[PDB]
């Protein structure tokens, strides 16, 4: 795995495009679960703000953790509520911080 | 009152106490602390043992010398019981002022005689100093007065004193474990260790003056005979007591363009290469029972130079510490023939013959003469650099009070013409004054510094380029008209670049004012404008220093904001234009305490910015009101959506007068305003979440209507026809006859995408405008021209930002969308249908100096090729079209940024107005000049040649 211009990696282009097979298979072999970009996105971030709900599943299983905070600091938790909440009770059922602010103090609660 | 006790070594003092470093005792009566006295040198006593009768009342006179203020001495000869009559009668025909003598009860009754909420403080904290328990009124506020109370009273301070500080006499690299790092010594107090020494001229930055020894040695020099060596012996009657150690101390800093240094206790030697060197050692002659430091040079350059510096800083340490030799004699030393014995003369003579002439004549052989500058190099300034000297055959100079330069108000300076070019002479009516002058001017060359031409030594003259526009004092009295904001952002730049100068030099320059600040152009845009000078002949000063400087110079980038005139608001007592990050500097510099105030290389800075000069207006809005829309009359509408119902707000960008109304029962989304010119009328739209436009006149309030209710909430509005964009994809457009129709119905409905892609931003070059994910095209029939599915940037960028919403959409030959919580705008070929490019906003802000977001909240555009990029982080990045490069990164003002665009005020000066939010939440207006990428390229143009020129000045010299 390596990063393109914008720091991204494959794992971070399949939870974008919601490849279950690729983050799978980077799951698997190996792959950074938390790395992030210049964005600050984790996979797990890519895979709330886009709203798949399967590659949280399989990446919070293969070790996501649900407290990451991007450049704008939002969570996980607040890209899943604001983009809408099946990805929201996913997370929720992992041990996730649902008081967790960003940079304008909000809750992950009131994005949704 | 305090008694201490001083005398010669071994005197009894401590004998005499008992009777009746520097250990401190309490000694009650009348309760005196006593001191038993070396460093840093009430009533005195002065103890003598009177077994050497005058002997040793000699040498007592620099006890004498040494930060009385007139205060009483009591002279005491001690052990009379072991002396002799005739050392008495001495000591009697011997004898800063005595009021008795007592050769030894009688001293105690004499010093008692001579001795003869009010601050209670000071009792539990002597066995951070507020509170400790709040003393007297708020203690004083631990004002310097406090400190002086408790310096003075000898209670705080002298804990380690005479126990850990002043003890390195007998005891900084090897020097910190043997003096302060014994047991417990934190390495907090690094700084303090060898610096304290240095205030209590203990240590030098080269040394203890006590390793040294009072015996001189060897001392050869390569020169021997009279005529080749200018010799100099300024007399004084005592060394008063501290002078070898000041002068052993200054004399490092001397230069002929230190490879050999020598020194004891009296004298220095310093050589350099031959023909270049100085011995400042202390001779003694033969029945002359004065001090003689001696100073032996050779004749050549270098030698004038280096004998020059050297009697400058003697005399600077004499007006400086030890003014009361201003008595000390000054002599030099000639020999008409080579093996005649050294003659001397006092200095006015030899000053009368400089004045008159160039040659000292044998009054017995008039044919016989040596010059002046051979005897005594100081008197005529050989010390001149060589571009320096006037040239008398080029200097065109009339002393009257017709050319008279300023009327008088600089001084005795002259309008006069040097080497063809208009110049300034400053007419010196003591060669003292001349000379101080010089040295500090010839090591002074910067672009706001005044420039040095000439030196003269007939005249005795200074002569220096003529500001042809006066100073900045007339500048601000008689012609107001050409006080652009330009240049007066030139100006105290100008006087900032140099006061940070004379800083980094270390000098102080007391008072600065604008009569100090010359103006040699008033063309904005050129390379020098505002230089500073002193002239030597206020209300412009700090409450009592380089926080003296800054204090000044708030107090003169006050007189620039305001064209003339604790310290009210400039705005609002002289009605002068905003100028906001200056008013800010302003009340940074004038901070009451200062450790707080900015130092001057901060406060340039603070003032090298384009951000400072293009920021006309900043205007805050009251807290918690949320305003998500605005549109420009100036005066600005906005829509305020900090609750579930839809608020109108007004902004009158004159007089700051807020004021907002409920308008809506639901949110206010976007807002227009139809002008109707046939009529002479003007509507202001709100478009509502409900879906509700509603139509308010501007002119009254109660004239108030609402057109045809879409099917769900409103998204846009542009405006000739209105077009309304809705959330369900629906383009609503209306004639803008129809607009004043309660309930008109759009001219035309036309759906270009769903429910669930809003159409959202609508703009002018064929109208263009985006829904969803889609960009469409329309004539001038208000049908579909072309639509572009965006989707496709999905194969670049991400499909996190890509596959969202478009927000807004500009065009001149390019489309340059944004999407909403995206940090790419992506830029589409109109004519293709393609994507052909990318700006990253988190690519220029990492670039720049955790705090930011890069999310791309709005897009603005000028005609001059200049792109404006709001942040969802306060971050505002302006960029060229022509290369799409970074022109400037606008940040730290607020915290978010919601909508910029155009507009023009009532002057009709074009502005940017930027709405953003300071995330509890307070909304806020910015108002940038709209050329502001221009002047950000020219001042920095402006920077980097000034910068340029300075360097030539520094490296020409
Ligand atoms: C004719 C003339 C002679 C001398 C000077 C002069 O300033 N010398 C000078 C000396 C020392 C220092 C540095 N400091 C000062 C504060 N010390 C406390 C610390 C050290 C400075 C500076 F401050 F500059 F560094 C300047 C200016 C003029 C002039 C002129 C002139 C020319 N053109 C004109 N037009 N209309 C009027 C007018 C007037």
């Amino acid at each position: 795995n390596a990063t393109d211009e914008a720091g991204v990696t494959p794992l971070h282009l399949a939870a974008d495009s919601g490849h279950l097979e690729i983050v799978e298979v980077l799951l698997k072999t190996g792959a950074d679960v938390n790395a992030w970009d210049h964005y600050g996105f984790t996979p797990l971030h890519l895979a709330a703000h886009v709203g798949h709900l399967e590659i949280v599943e399989v990446l919070l299983k293969a070790g996501a953790d649900v407290n990451a905070q991007d450049h704008a600091g939002w969570t996980p938790l607040h890209l899943a509520a604001l983009y809408g909440l099946e990805i929201v009770e996913v997370l929720l059922k992992h041990g996730a911080d649902v008081n967790a602010q960003d940079m304008w103090g909000e809750t992950p609660f009131d994005l949704a | 009152m305090k008694l201490m006790i001083v005398g010669n070594t071994g005197s009894g003092k401590t004998t005499l106490l008992q009777q009746l470093g520097i250990d401190v005792k309490d000694w009650p009566i009348l309760v005196l602390n006593v001191w038993d006295f070396e460093e840093f040198y009430a009533l005195y006593l002065a103890v003598y043992d009177l077994s050497k009768g005058q002997a040793e009342v000699d040498a007592m006179k620099p006890w004498l010398f040494n930060r009385a203020s007139s205060s009483p001495v009591i002279l005491v000869g001690t052990h009379l019981d072991v002396s002799d009559e005739k050392q008495r009668k001495a000591c009697m025909s011997k004898i800063p002022a005595i009021r008795d003598y007592h050769f030894v009860a009688k001293l105690r009754k004499t010093i008692i005689n001579e001795s003869l909420l009010e601050k209670i403080i000071l009792s539990e904290r002597k066995n951070r100093k507020r509170l400790l328990e709040n003393q007297l009124q708020l203690d004083e506020n631990e004002l310097p007065h406090a400190v002086h109370f408790l310096n003075e009273s000898g209670v705080l301070l002298p804990k380690w004193l005479c126990k850990i500080m002043a003890q390195i006499l007998t005891v900084r690299r090897d020097v910190e474990k043997f003096l302060s790092k014994k047991r417990k010594f934190p390495k907090n107090y690094m700084s303090q260790y060898f610096k304290l020494l240095e205030k209590f001229q203990i240590a030098l930055p080269i040394l203890v003056p006590s390793s040294l020894s009072d015996h001189r040695p060897v001392i050869e020099l390569p020169h021997c005979e009279n005529s080749e060596i200018i010799i100099r012996l300024y007399e004084m009657p005592y060394f008063p007591m501290g002078f070898w150690s000041r002068l052993i101390n200054r004399l490092l800093e001397i230069s002929p363009y230190r490879p050999n240094r020598m020194y004891w206790r009296q004298g220095i030697y310093l050589n350099w290469s031959p023909e270049a060197y100085c011995l400042v050692g202390s001779e003694v002659l033969d029945n002359h029972p004065e001090s003689f430091l001696k100073i032996t040079v050779p004749s050549c350059r270098k030698g004038c130079i280096l004998l020059g510096q050297v009697v400058d800083h003697i005399d600077s340490l004499m007006e400086e510490w030890f003014p009361g030799l201003l008595l000390l004699k000054k002599w030099a030393l000639y020999s008409f023939n080579d093996g005649e014995e050294h003659q001397k003369i006092l200095l006015d003579d030899l000053m009368k013959k400089a004045e008159e002439g160039d040659l000292l004549v044998n009054p017995d052989q008039p044919r016989l003469t040596i010059p002046i500058s051979q005897i005594a190099p100081d008197l005529i300034l050989a010390d001149l650099p060589r571009n320096i000297m006037l040239n008398n055959d080029e200097l065109e100079f009339e002393q009257a009070p017709e050319f008279l330069l300023g009327d008088g108000s600089f001084g005795s300076v002259y309008r006069a013409a040097y080497e063809g070019e208009e110049v300034a002479v400053k007419i010196f009516n003591s060669l003292r004054l001349l000379r101080q002058e010089l040295v500090v001017l010839c090591h002074l060359h910067h672009p706001s510094l005044i420039s040095l031409l000439a030196a003269g030594i007939r005249p005795r003259m200074l002569v220096m380029e003529l500001a042809s526009k006066g100073s900045l004092d007339r500048l601000l009295q008689q012609d107001k008209a050409s006080l652009t904001r330009t240049l007066q952002h030139r100006i105290a730049l100008h006087v900032a670049d140099g006061l940070r100068y004379l800083h980094s030099a270390m000098i102080i320059y007391r008072d600065l004012k604008p009569h100090n600040v010359l103006l040699f152009t008033l063309y904005p845009n050129a390379a020098i404008i505002a230089k500073i000078a002193d002239y030597s002949i206020p209300g412009f000063r700090a409450p009592e220093n380089q926080q003296a400087d800054v204090y000044s110079f708030g107090l003169l980038l006050y007189d620039i904001l305001t064209t003339g005139g604790k310290l009210p608001d400039p705005v609002k007592e002289y009605g002068c234009a905003p100028w906001p990050m200056v008013e800010k500097l302003i009340k940074q510099c004038l901070k009451e305490n200062p450790q707080e105030r900015p130092t001057s290389a901060q406060v340039f800075d603070i003032l090298n910015s384009a951000e400072l000069v293009c920021l006309t207006r900043r205007i805050l809005l009251p807290k918690n009101v949320i305003v998500e829309c605005m549109v420009a009359t100036a005066s600005i509408w906005l829509g305020c959506g900090h609750t579930d119902r839809g608020q109108l707000s007004f902004l009158d960008l004159n007089t700051e007068g807020y004021t907002s109304e409920e308008v809506a029962d639901s949110r206010i989304l976007c807002l227009a305003l139809v002008h109707l010119p046939v009529e002479k009328e003007s509507w202001i739209v709100s478009g509502t979440q409900s879906g509700t436009l509603l139509v308010i006149n501007t002119e009254d309030g109660k004239k108030r209507h609402t057109l045809e209710k879409m099917t769900d909430s409103v998204t846009c509005l542009y405006c000739n026809f209105l077009l309304v964009g809705t959330a369900d994809g629906k383009l609503a457009i209306f004639e803008d006859k129809t607009v004043k129709l309660k309930g008109a119905a759009p001219l035309k409905i036309l759906n270009i995408g769903n429910v669930s892609t809003p159409l959202m931003c609508l703009s002018e070059s064929v109208m263009w405008g985006g829904c969803g994910t889609k960009i469409f095209s329309f004539s001038n029939d208000f049908t579909i021209q072309k639509l572009i599915e965006t989707r496709t940037s999905q194969l670049f960028s991400y499909a996190a930002f890509s596959d969202s919403n478009i927000i807004t959409v500009v065009v001149d030959t390019a489309l340059y969308i944004a999407k909403q919580n995206s940090p790419v705008v992506e830029v589409w070929d109109k004519k293709t249908e393609k994507l052909c490019g990318l700006i990253d906003c988190v690519h220029f802000l990492r670039e720049v100096m955790m705090s930011y977001s890069g999310r791309v909240k709005t897009l603005c555009l000028q005609k001059n090729t200049a792109l404006w990029i709001g942040t969802g982080g306060g971050h505002i990045l302006l960029l060229d079209l022509s290369t799409r490069r970074l022109i400037r990164v606008i940040y730290n003002f607020c915290n978010s940024v919601r909508v910029m665009m155009t507009a023009q005020l009532g002057s009709l000066k074009n502005v940017m107005l930027v709405l953003g939010y300071n995330r509890e939440i307070q909304s806020c207006l910015t108002v940038w000049d709209i050329n502001l990428p221009h002047e950000v390229q020219n001042l920095e143009k402006h920077i980097e040649v000034r910068k340029e020129l300075a360097e030539k000045m520094r490296r020409t010299s």
